[PDB]
Formats: C-alpha cells, structure tokens, sequence
C-alpha cells in the first residue's frame, strides 16, 4: 500500500535514473504506447528490474505535474481528441527540454485510524479546515465541511502535496500543512504522516521499501483531547439546561469590572 | 472534437477530470451510486445521473453497461475510466469504441 | 490599480530581459542591497527606465516563486539571521542555475465592485468556497466562514495564483478556478478579472499599461441567473413570511403513494 511519493526520486543516481527513464520509453516507443501510462520498476543499486505497467493515469500524477508544469489529465483528454503532442494544443515541449525544477511529495489524507491498525473510519464530518500557501497543492476528495464519508469506498478526503528547491525545504512545508489541517468528527491518519513527514530516515532520501516495518516508532502516543470541543460542550450544556444551583435565567448583565494590574 | 465528457469514477479523480475539463470548455457528466448522493463530485459536475436504482457497493462504478447507458443518454463523446474501477477493463474500453464514445487510455 | 500580475514577461525578446535584470542587479548590489528587494522599470520599445525600488516584498511575489520555486518569503527570514543564499539552509541556486519553468498569472479577489466605480463593499460573508488543483496557489486574505469585512483596510479575500508551462494554458487556468469561486454576501470583483482574462489582447501577450484604458468592454458585465441564491430567497420568504391566500399548516407531501409512470 503506496502510502507517500516524491518526485523525482532523490539520492538514487542521474545515470541510473537516466537509464530507467531511457528504458521507460524504451518499452513504450516499441509498443506504440497512447496516452497516459506507468511504467514501473525496481531499484537495486546501480541496478534496475521492470514490475508492471498502470495503462491509466495515477493517483500521484500531481508529483509529476508540479516538477515538470505539465497537467497530465488535461493532456489525456487532448490525446483522445487527436491532438499532437507537440501541436499548440498540448505544446508538450520536446523530450530533451523537459526538466524537473525541484522536489514535490503527496500524500492523501484517509479517514484511517493508525489507533485502530488503519481501520476506515466514517461518518459525518462536521468540522474541516485544510491548509493553502506557497507550492502547496491541494485535490480535494471526500471531504467538505458537510457531509459524511461511508463504509463502500476508499476512504480518502483529501490529496495533499508540497513542492520546494529542495527536498527538506519542501518535507518542512508538508509538515506544515499537515498540522493546518483541521478535521473533526471523523478520526484519520494525519498523526501518522506527520511522523514519516518528520522522520530522519525520511530527508536522507536513502529509504527502502521496508522503510516503514522497521520503524516502530511511527505509530504513537497521542490520541489528543478535543481541547476547544470539551468547551464549547460545556458551554453548550449550561446555556440550554442550566447550571445545577442557580436560578436557570438567562445570562445576566454585569458592569464591566476594569481590573488593576 | 471533445464536447462533453462523462467520468466513470468518483471522489478526487473525478473531481480532478472535471476540473481538467472545463480548463478545455468541455461539458461534464458525473456519476453516482446511491451511498453516493452526497458525494462532492457529483455537485462538480456539469450534469449527474444516478447509475440504476438498485446497485450497492461498488457494483455501481463496475457495470459496464449502464455507465453506457447514461453515456448514450446524455450525448457524451468521451468517457475517462480515471483509475481504479473499469480504468483497467477492455470490456469497457471495447465497448465505449463500439457506441461512438471515445475511451480515453490507451 | 496592479490589477493583473504575469511572470516572467510574455512581450520582451530574450536579450531585453536579459538587460532589464542585468541592469536592476546593477543597481542592488553597487548599493550593498540585503533580503527582498524589488527594482521597477518602464518599458517602451527596446529601452527600459528606471521608475523605482520597493525595499521588501510585494503582493505578487508569489508569481515568482511559483516559476522559479525559490519561496522569498522564507529566505527574507533565513537571511535575517544570517544565513548566507547558497549555503544548506537557504539552498540557493547560483545565478545561473535559476529558471523559469512555466508562466504564472496573479489575481486579487476583493470585494471592489465593477458596476460601481470599485469601490470596496462591506459585510458579512454568506457564501465562501475557493479553488484547487492542478496550478492552482490560494494565499488566505479576509475570507472565510462568515468574516466580516470593514471599510477599514484594502480589501483582499483571497490571492489567487495559477501556474503551468503555456501562458494562455495559466489564462485559462486562471479562468476554471475564478468561475469556480463562490463568494457571497459581498460584491467581488471576479466578473471583471473573468473578464480580462478571457480577451484576446490579454491572450495575444502583447499589451501594453495602456490595456484597460483602452479596452472599455472590460465591464461589459452580465449577472446570470444564479439560481441557486434565488431559490433560497425564496423558499426562505415563504417559510418565515408563508404565501398569499394560503394558510399556515404543517407541510404536505404527504402521500408516499408516489407516482406512476
Ligand atoms: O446542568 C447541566 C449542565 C452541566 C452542568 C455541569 C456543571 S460543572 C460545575 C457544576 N457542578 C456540577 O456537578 N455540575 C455543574
Ligand atoms: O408575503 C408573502 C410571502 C411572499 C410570497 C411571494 C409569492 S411569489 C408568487 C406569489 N405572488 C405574490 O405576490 N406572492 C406569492
């Protein structure tokens, strides 16, 4: 389960990733590929081996679309219309100016509570915040300050993604929305993407994909007492059914006490 | 050639498409199972057509041939599977080609 | 009135802009200038001028860092303290490895009202929902919720930027996500930016500060029929106001024998 992407990749070679990239279209100009498409691979070293390929357009394209300024859904529907890829319809720069200008990681916000070993949790959503700002992209799914998010499908309220000069810069700026961030009423996963966010073994760039099995430390101790939500439930509580003691009026008018200092 | 578009999906992607779409002045069709009446994506839509009356879980995004049918119904040119659902399937894919509704993919 | 912001610059030749920095960098650094820094010039023809300098950041700022991927107001702090501009902290490029990738546009939203001499309106927001995805930057000004807004202070809801590698391709990025945009309970100013956007002397890339003066059809602006809002009045003056002639009982509807068909 694909939890977190960068792109591109980082501390893996320019050769090596030359090499794959040159492989990639290596498979798809000898099979007249058409439209959007993945190819996949496996990196052992300065050592590379094919996976599969997705036929379609993938949950991370955002990744790609803030590193290179191409929007690859909007190419999609051009391709399936007849447009050239180098027509002024697309103006697909050709291959060998197509740069990437720095590092962009996402990761979708789910209703998983890591509390619960990922169980999708439901309901209404009866308080939402998310984030904004400079090179933070947001797709939003499920969620909305409304209405609720049921058992059938894959949980997923929000696609998250950051993007900087450099690599920590934009893991800081991820951190960062991630806590901006302010669902209520059903638990999620953020807590946990904090702590990869965070993770040193993260920045490094050098990350396995057992990364995460050993890495216990990634699922801990805070549940968080709904601090502003106890309070406005007392407040809510005296003002509708009286304090036990005192005769249940409305509030009084005070004098304003000026208090020395 | 594109006029109107019809996105078999839900949630961001077909949000993400509809988006795409109207960058290009193309008209969108969204879909919906019933636990999806008040799915977001269904409001970003141009137009929205519930998928058959009795269909449950995902059973809904799956049935080739009534996302077919609100296609025709609805004067649609191109479907986008999206991913995760028929984005995968050469039924569909045959299928749109067959009726005039280009797939977009491969 | 900086109303409509673009970067880099869609109508100069290479050599030209290549100059028009040259010449600011002349400037700051035969000054010993330090942080932000924004030199001004006119242009007619192949002859900038000198107009001035704004000695810290500017509202549009955002569209430079938006092609460049450089955030300056980050920097602007990290050279407070005394970090140096190439070192790991700030993790500048050398001159020479700074780009362009892309073209960025850079819009205001505020609620200065076209049909009447931009004048800034006030008062409660009713209505506030914004933009997303591919390209798109939201920098949160006065809106949300339900601010009110007062006669006090530049109005500005929200900053919006797009971004991607063709400039009409951001133009009409920037016009998906501006007709996207609900704000309500104040006039805004939306209709008008739609509105320059969408011209063709503004698509060209040759326009010159003499655009909206001599573009009157700018503000030739239609309100469509908003449905929506007038369905709530709707049926929000019948519920509180009830109907003529019709006298005030408990709802109907009240068969679920539906109907046949
Ligand atoms: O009457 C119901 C509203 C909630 C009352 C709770 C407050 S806390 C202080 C005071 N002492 C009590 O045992 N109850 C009220
Ligand atoms: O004062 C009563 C509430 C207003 C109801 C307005 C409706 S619109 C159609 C019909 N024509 C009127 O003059 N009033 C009702």
């Amino acid at each position: 389960q694909k939890v977190v992407e960068v792109a591109p990749s980082v501390g893996l070679s320019p050769t090596l990733r030359q090499r794959i990239c040159d492989a990639a279209i290596q498979l798809m100009e000898n099979i007249k590929y058409v439209n959007a498409g993945t190819v996949e691979f496996l990196v052992s070293g300065d050592e590379f081996f094919f996976i599969e390929v997705n036929p379609r357009v993938q949950v991370e394209h955002t990744i790609t679309e803030m590193v290179t300024g191409i929007d690859i859904v909007k190419t999609q529907i051009l391709v399936a219309a007849g447009a050239d890829l180098f027509g002024e319809e697309i103006n697909m720069p050709q291959q060998k100016d197509i740069t990437t200008l720095g590092y962009a990681i996402q990761c979708r916000i789910t209703t998983e509570d890591p509390l619960n070993d990922f169980m999708p949790d439901t309901g209404t959503i009866i308080a939402y915040r998310s984030s904004g700002g400079a090179g933070v992209r947001l797709d939003a799914g499920d969620g909305f300050q409304g209405a609720e998010i049921s058992p059938y499908y894959d949980s997923l309220l929000v696609k998250l993604s950051t993007h900087a000069i450099s690599f920590k810069q934009a893991e800081e700026k991820m951190v960062r929305s991630l806590r901006e961030m302010r669902i209520r009423g059903v638990k999620t996963n953020i807590p946990f993407l904090i702590n990869v966010m965070k993770n040193k073994k993260f920045t490094s760039g050098d990350y396995t994909t057992k990364f995460i099995e050993e890495t216990p430390e990634l699922f801990d101790i805070q549940p968080s007492l709904d601090r502003g939500t106890k309070t406005l439930e007392y407040i809510g509580n005296v003002t509708i059914n009286g304090f036990p003691n005192v005769e249940k009026r409305p509030k009084p008018d005070y004098e304003l006490a000026s208090i020395p200092t | 050639q594109i006029k109107k578009l019809l996105v078999a999906n839900r949630g961001e992607i077909a949000i993400r498409i509809f988006r795409a779409a109207a960058e290009l002045d193309i008209s969108t069709v969204a879909i919906y199972s019933n636990e999806d009446k008040s799915s977001l994506h269904r409001y970003k839509a141009d137009e929205s057509y519930l998928v058959g009356s009795d269909l449950g879980p995902a059973e809904s995004y799956l049935n080739i041939e009534r996302i077919i049918d609100v296609a025709k119904q609805a004067n649609v040119d191109a479907i986008h599977p999206g991913y995760g659902f028929l984005s995968e399937n050469e039924q569909f894919a045959r299928r749109c080609a067959e009726e005039g509704i280009k797939f977009i993919g491969p």
